[PDB]
């Protein structure tokens, strides 16, 4: 199995500050990533697919990049609407596996 | 059922009710399998495609260029026609998107896909040939356009033919269909300044040597 | 589109609970479907998946041998038989659309909002 | 008479008439050969069979 | 120009396209320097372009 490692597990910043998180694979998974945003009380929303393709309806603040075993995610200049737990997911092989989740708080 | 292979693989609206088989030993069409291409044109190398699909060890469909996120600069909703109606509505092939000018422009299009998952991928696309320059201005805006498609084993530049043709299914123009197999590990690209119908869905597969096609009303 | 989970609730260990998911807005029979587990401790886990035609399934090792996944395309419905339940299976369960038919190629684009299964 | 897995039918378009006709030529030659040889085999063996039986009782 | 085959038999139509050796012939025979030819039917469509070259 391929297990994603996500870091930091908790992040905070003030509105307008630049926010980034990182996630690593235990195996080379090319670019087979799906980044998710889980707002409290909701099923997680897919925001970025195939590591860097921004999903429809997701604002330009969001961006992803990386390959192989080291991937990143940015939400650019942080807005209040972005409070969520962000998750790693990859689909290189079976089973599909998730990361631990990074809680992003704003203040 | 009542569909032929072109109908089934392109996504004729009337073939939507068919299930997807993961594998099959042979293909059965009835003598009345009339639902094929609904927007008239030349389906290129149709016989070779029919042979390749005759016996399949594994087959799956996947969305290749997502309808809502792949073309933010092009209109993917106005690409419908009375030639392929669905329940009385104008519609189009289920596995294809006919992109038209957004607002008053058609920005140069450039897209690619990498087949890094291991099966051969079948990609189909088409090209629109308007009957008049008045359609070229309504659908693509750019008066002088081209389409280019390629892979490590394929390269072709296409040019539209604007001409008034006899009406077929009330259309004075035509739309041709093209296809290729992208080997695992390869990349397929598309480029256009207009007149390109882009794949929405593509198939991943493995061929089981080959069988045959039976045309019959004998039940399964 | 919509995916609506049904079934759930509080049960004692042992026995079973049956979940289902109703699909709407898409040709259900054209897509592979799966269940995802959201535990209070482990953020997101996975349970099982079935191919679009129902021909093949894949299970987490943690539920393999117990759970059964099945579907009936004529009813646009996905089912999960949560047999031999334990305390460790308490989680919010979600159904989702993979946007492919064969497991290997795909994207889990759309999830329902889930249901809660509690074992105690 | 041990055969393998085959698929007989072939499909050609309207500008491939010469190929379809070649395919027919192939099917026809094989058909005439098998039909004729089969008739001779049956007629020959039936006579030999009946002689064999006549031999054993003789 | 057009023709409608409403009498019942299949109709065989032949035509040809001229490819001049020089632009001087194009001006003598067709006048238009930049030309094209198009032919079609419900099962046929082709746009042709002349090739001017000395052969
Ligand atoms: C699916 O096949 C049917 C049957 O061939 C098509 O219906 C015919 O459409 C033509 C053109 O409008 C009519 O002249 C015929 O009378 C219709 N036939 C019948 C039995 O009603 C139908 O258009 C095809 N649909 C698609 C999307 O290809």
């Amino acid at each position: 199995d391929i297990q994603m490692t996500q870091s930091p597990s908790s992040l905070s910043a003030f509105v307008g500050d630049r926010v980034t998180i990182a996630c690593q694979a235990s195996q080379d998974i090319r670019i087979h990533l799906n980044w998710y945003q889980q707002k409290p009380g909701k099923a997680p929303k897919l925001l970025i697919y195939d590591a860097s393709n921004l999903e429809a309806g997701v604002p330009s603040r969001f961006s992803g990049s990386g390959s192989g075993t080291d991937f990143t995610f940015t939400i650019s200049s942080l807005q209040p609407e972005d409070i969520a737990t962000y998750y790693c997911q990859h689909y290189h092989n079976l089973p599909r596996t998730f990361g631990g989740g990074t809680k992003v708080e704003i203040k | 059922g009542k569909c032929n292979i072109a109908g089934w693989i392109l996504g004729n609206p009337e073939c939507e009710s068919l299930s997807t088989a993961s594998s099959w030993s042979y293909i059965v069409e009835t003598p009345s399998s009339d639902n094929g291409t609904c927007y008239p044109g030349d389906f290129i190398d149709y016989e070779e495609l029919r042979e390749q699909l005759s016996s399949v060890s594994s087959f799956e469909r996947f969305e290749i260029f997502p309808k809502t996120s792949s073309w933010p600069n092009h209109d993917s909703n106005k690409g419908v026609t009375a030639a392929c109606p669905h329940a009385g509505a104008k519609s189009f092939y289920k596995n294809l998107i006919w992109l038209v000018k957004k607002g008053n422009s058609y920005p140069k299009l450039s897209k690619s896909y990498i087949n890094d998952k291991g099966k051969e991928v079948l990609v189909l696309w088409g090209i629109h040939h308007p009957s008049t320059s008045a359609d070229q201005q309504s659908l693509y805006q750019n008066a002088d356009t081209y389409v280019f498609v390629g892979s490590s084993r394929y390269s072709k530049k296409f040019k539209p033919e604007i001409a008034i043709r006899p009406k077929v299914r009330d259309q004075e123009g035509r739309m041709n269909y093209y296809w290729t197999l992208v080997e695992p590990g390869d990349k397929i690209t598309f480029e256009a300044t207009g007149n390109l119908v882009v794949p929405r869905y593509a198939f991943a597969m493995e061929r089981n040597a080959g069988s045959g096609i039976i045309i019959s009303d004998t039940p399964v | 589109v919509q995916l609506l989970e049904s079934g759930g609730g509080l049960v004692q260990p042992g026995g079973s609970l049956s979940l289902s998911c109703a699909a709407s807005g898409f040709t259900f029979s054209s897509f592979a479907m799966s269940w995802v587990r959201q535990a209070p401790v482990k953020g997101l886990e996975w349970v099982s998946m079935i191919s679009a035609g129902g021909g093949n399934t894949y299970y987490a090792d943690s539920v393999k041998g117990r759970f059964t996944i099945s579907r009936d395309n004529s009813k646009s419905t996905l089912y999960l038989q949560m047999s031999s339940l334990t305390a460790e299976d308490t989680a919010v369960y979600y159904c989702a659309k993979s946007d492919s038919s064969g497991f290997q190629y795909g994207r889990r684009e759309f999830w329902g909002q889930g249901t809660l299964v509690t074992v105690s | 008479m041990n055969t393998q897995f085959t698929a007989v039918g072939k499909e050609f378009n309207h500008l491939e008439k010469r190929i379809e006709n070649l395919n027919k030529k192939v099917d026809d030659g094989f058909l005439d050969i098998w039909t004729y040889n089969a008739e001779l085999l049956v007629l020959l063996e039936n006579e030999r069979t009946l002689d064999y039986h006549d031999s054993n009782v003789k």
